[PDB]
């Protein structure tokens, strides 16, 4: 879940 | 009667974080799907919002202590405040003269009518525009604008936060900075803290209405297909 947010959050 | 060393440092890194994530040249806007003036403006404004979400995530990662929250809390904070922080940060392009958001060319000047052509009803727009003018009239110092965005982002009363005590403590420290700054540094600011904290209450209500409108878009695939992956993840209801 929240694949892009995790990535963006480094 | 004087901000501490620790206060002025918080302010400096907040200001810098903002300058690094808000580009007054708006030259990146030419990369969005172009604006069209059915829902002609939803492609371009979906890209505007998606791009701004990334900038807000970038700002958040530089707020003192945000990065040391759990990734779950970071997401919970971001999923519930993104739209409010976008509304706040957009005040920097809003013009009382035009009653619009003016971002460089006349092609990235967004009128009220531009936003109705992305789906919005005047029951979201009327208070959104009213909110930009009262905030613009507040004539905030840059330091204050950035404090307010950080305080908004660090609200512990959001659906899904876990380490509630720790987020409140962060947000408390930022409020104390904001009050001290206004007292020491802002001539005639005795009423200003209260006005700003009311603007946070206004943002909640804007959040509510806006999130209702999002729901009605996202339930029609012909419109939700025009959104971006970041937008759907952030405004979506996944936990
Ligand atoms: C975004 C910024 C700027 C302007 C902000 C604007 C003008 C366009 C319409 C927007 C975006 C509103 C609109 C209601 C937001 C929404 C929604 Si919505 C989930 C139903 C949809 C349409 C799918 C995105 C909220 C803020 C409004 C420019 C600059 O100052 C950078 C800043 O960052």
């Amino acid at each position: 879940k929240h694949k892009i947010l995790h990535r963006l959050l480094q | 009667h004087m901000l501490s060393d620790e206060q002025m440092q918080i302010i400096n890194s907040l200001v810098e974080a903002h300058h690094k994530t808000y580009d007054d040249s708006y030259s990146d806007f030419v990369r969005f799907r172009p604006p069209v003036r059915r829902l002609s403006m939803l492609p371009h404004l979906a890209d505007l919002v998606s791009y701004s979400i990334q900038k807000v995530i970038g700002f958040a990662k530089m707020i003192p202590g945000f990065r040391d929250l759990t990734a779950e809390d970071q997401i919970a904070l971001l999923k519930s405040s993104a739209i409010e922080i976008i509304m706040l940060r957009s005040n920097q392009s809003f013009s009382l003269e035009d009653m619009s958001w003016s971002c460089g060319g006349p092609d990235f000047k967004y009128c009220i009518n531009d936003v109705t052509k992305a789906g919005h009803t005047l029951e979201l727009l009327e208070p959104l525009v009213k909110f930009q003018v009262g905030l613009k009239k507040l004539k905030l110092h840059e330091e204050e604008h950035v404090l307010l965005m950080a305080i908004c982002l660090l609200s512990p009363d959001r659906p899904g936060v876990q380490d509630h005590v720790r987020i409140e403590a962060l947000q408390d420290r930022l409020c104390d900075v904001l009050q001290a700054y206004i007292r020491i540094q802002h001539p005639g600011g005795r009423l200003l803290y209260a006005k700003m904290i009311q603007k946070l209450a206004d943002l909640r209500s804007l959040n509510e209405e806006h999130s209702k409108q999002y729901r009605s878009l996202s339930f029609q695939p012909e419109h939700s297909m025009q959104l971006t992956p970041l937008v759907l993840e952030v405004f979506g209801s996944e936990v």
